């Protein structure tokens, strides 16, 4: 008679490459990045000892 | 086809994955280098240079318990990308490492899941060792189950969970962070087995003959 069923296919589990990544979480965690803010000039007031 | 992937959340999760993986490495001979001095393919991805890579998942939020295993006696064997931890420890809190920063790192943990499991055919199940009483292995474990229930489909997942028994309680927030994860694991788990640190205690007392043990 006529012979084989050819068959095909596999399983696959994960959702392909459909998950973004840019969290900067360097394996053990989001490591670093320091943020320095501009400051001002410290001053004071005056007095009157004599004249 | 017989491959199983482990997931291990919490400080408890990594230090009870470590001893279990030591037993795994002893049950069929692989050196801590990760070389030869059907049992191999389920957990160890064979390389073109004879190396064996454990296909686990070790995830945390406190680096000081996972930084040790990348500087310990097994640091040759474990892949560095898989040993994930965080910057801030959740510290008995559900929501930091679920909404603010663990929202940001579940992205990379799921990327590592996708990168690890792509070279397999027979993913037969997942193994999760979660912390009911902790902060990391409660909240991040919960987020893992919420994403894994909908993205992997109807894949089997199993819980060898830990459960702070009412007699011996380490922290006081065991009715405070475990109830919400019990609600999570009710609808997003298939088999869940509880362990406690009181039954092991008296079997080590009378059935075993070792006094003053550690968690190790
Ligand atoms: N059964 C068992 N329980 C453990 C073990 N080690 C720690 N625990 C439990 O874990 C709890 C400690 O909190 P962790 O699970 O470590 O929480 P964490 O991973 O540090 O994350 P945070 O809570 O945010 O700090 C304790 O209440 C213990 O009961 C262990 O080796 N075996
Ligand atoms: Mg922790």
């Amino acid at each position: 008679s006529f012979r084989g069923a050819p068959m095909l296919l596999a399983e696959n589990c994960s959702p392909g490459p459909r998950y973004s990544v840019n969290p900067k979480i360097l394996r053990t965690g989001k490591d670093l990045g320091p943020a320095y803010s501009i400051l001002g000039r410290y001053h004071t007031k005056t007095t009157l000892t004599p004249g | 086809m017989r491959e199983c992937i482990s997931i291990h959340v919490g400080q408890a999760g990594v230090q009870i994955g470590n001893a279990c993986w030591e037993l795994y490495c002893l049950e069929h001979g692989i050196q801590p280098d990760g070389q030869m001095p059907d049992s191999f393919n389920t957990f160890f991805s064979e390389t073109g240079a004879g190396k064996h890579v454990p296909r686990a998942v070790f995830v945390d939020l406190e680096p000081t318990v996972v930084d040790e295993v990348r500087t310990g006696t097994y640091r040759q064997l474990f892949h560095p990308e898989q040993l994930i931890t965080g910057k801030e420890d959740a510290a008995n809190n559900y929501a930091r490492g679920h909404y603010t920063i663990g929202k940001e790192i579940v992205d990379l943990v799921l990327d590592r899941i996708r990168k690890l499991a792509d070279l397999c055919t027979g993913l037969q199940g997942f193994l999760i060792f979660h912390s009911f009483g902790g902060g990391t292995g409660s909240g991040f474990a919960s987020l893992l189950m919420e994403r894994l229930s909908v993205d992997y489909g109807k894949k089997s997942k199993l819980e060898f969970a830990i459960y702070p028994a009412p007699q011996v309680s380490t922290a006081v927030v065991e009715p405070y962070n475990s109830i919400l994860t019990t609600h999570t694991t009710l609808e997003h788990s298939d088999c869940a087995f509880m362990v406690d640190n009181e039954a092991i205690y008296d079997i080590c007392r009378r059935n075993l003959d070792i006094e003053r043990p550690t968690y190790t």
